């Protein structure tokens, strides 16, 4: 997906 | 709410992020250490604080990949810490967690290359600057004497930095000013653009009253600091330039996934 990394981190 | 907004991010900030000024500016004073920096000013000492500070760098053949390809790794791997630090800084700024996951992620993805170029100068001194959690001093010379195009990347921030470090800010004036770089309402692709403007509309009121109160000898400093954002924006944009000319030209510089996602798509 487009950001995974960065929507992982986010939601934490 | 706003009384005490600039106290509250500057505790997120001084919660978040491993280094700030106050600690940078004591490693680098040259005051009695029992552990100071170790200085890389040539391939010889680059090799010896890779050994000491990163030793999977001297072993396992990586020893004998070129210098900028190591240097360049470890670039990265500061990168992507501090992009996960202000990530958490972001989420403790106030409404920031309450905005759709497609505009955190927007403002973070066009905010934080402004926000690590204005905070390497707290890391930074005319003559280089601090790496490896503030175990390091690797120097501007020495980073001119790589090859092109590795040598023309940390140029134009050390030069940012002498210019922005001349504010004399400290860590309460950076958080509130890291925080008005982030809640940005005019990045490309965001929804709530009216929500974001309030956040920042916020922010940069309790940074106009802040730095009233904590420089009143520099009556221009507030539109210095506007002008710092534009330059800041330029400056992400050039080197976001140059990255990509570094991704397409260098066999061993692949990005890390979490940079890929970042400059994908930015410029
Ligand atoms: C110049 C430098 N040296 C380091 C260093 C650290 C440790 C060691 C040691 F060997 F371990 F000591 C040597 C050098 S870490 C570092 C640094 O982070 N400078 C700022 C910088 C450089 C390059 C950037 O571009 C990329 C593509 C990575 C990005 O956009 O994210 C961005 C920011």
């Amino acid at each position: 997906a487009r950001h995974k990394i960065l929507h992982r981190l986010l939601q934490e | 709410d706003l009384k005490s907004l600039a106290k509250r991010i500057y505790e997120a900030y001084l919660k978040n992020f491993n280094m700030n000024k106050v600690k940078a500016r004591v490693i680098l004073s040259g005051k009695a250490s029992n552990n100071p920096p170790f200085v890389i000013h040539d391939m010889e000492t680059l090799c010896m604080a890779e050994k000491t500070l990163v030793a999977k760098l001297v072993a396992n053949g990586i020893q004998n990949k070129e210098a900028e390809v190591r240097i360049f790794h470890c670039c990265q791997c500061t990168s992507v810490e501090t992009v996960t630090e202000l990530t958490e800084f972001a989420k403790a700024i106030p409404g920031f967690a309450n905005l759709d996951l497609n505009d955190q992620v927007t403002l973070l993805k066009y905010g934080v290359y402004e926000a690590i170029f204005a905070m390497l100068s707290s890391v930074m001194n005319k003559d280089g600057m601090l790496v490896a959690y503030g175990n390091g001093f690797i120097t501007r010379e020495f980073l001119k004497s790589l090859r092109k195009p590795f040598c023309d990347i940390m140029e134009p921030k050390f030069d940012f930095a002498m210019k922005f470090n001349a504010l004399e800010l400290d860590d309460s004036d950076i958080s509130l000013f890291v925080a008005a770089i982030i809640c940005c309402g005019d990045r490309p692709g965001l929804l709530n653009v009216g929500h974001i403007e309030k956040m920042q509309e916020g922010i940069v009121h309790v940074l106009r009253l802040h730095l009233q109160s904590n420089h009143p000898d520099d009556i221009f400093l507030f539109p210095k600091l506007l002008q710092k954002m534009a330059d800041l924006r330029q400056l992400v944009t050039e080197h976001a330039q140059l990255v990509q000319i570094i991704k397409k030209t260098e066999s061993d510089a692949a990005l890390h996934p979490l940079l890929q996602e970042i400059y994908r798509d930015m410029y």
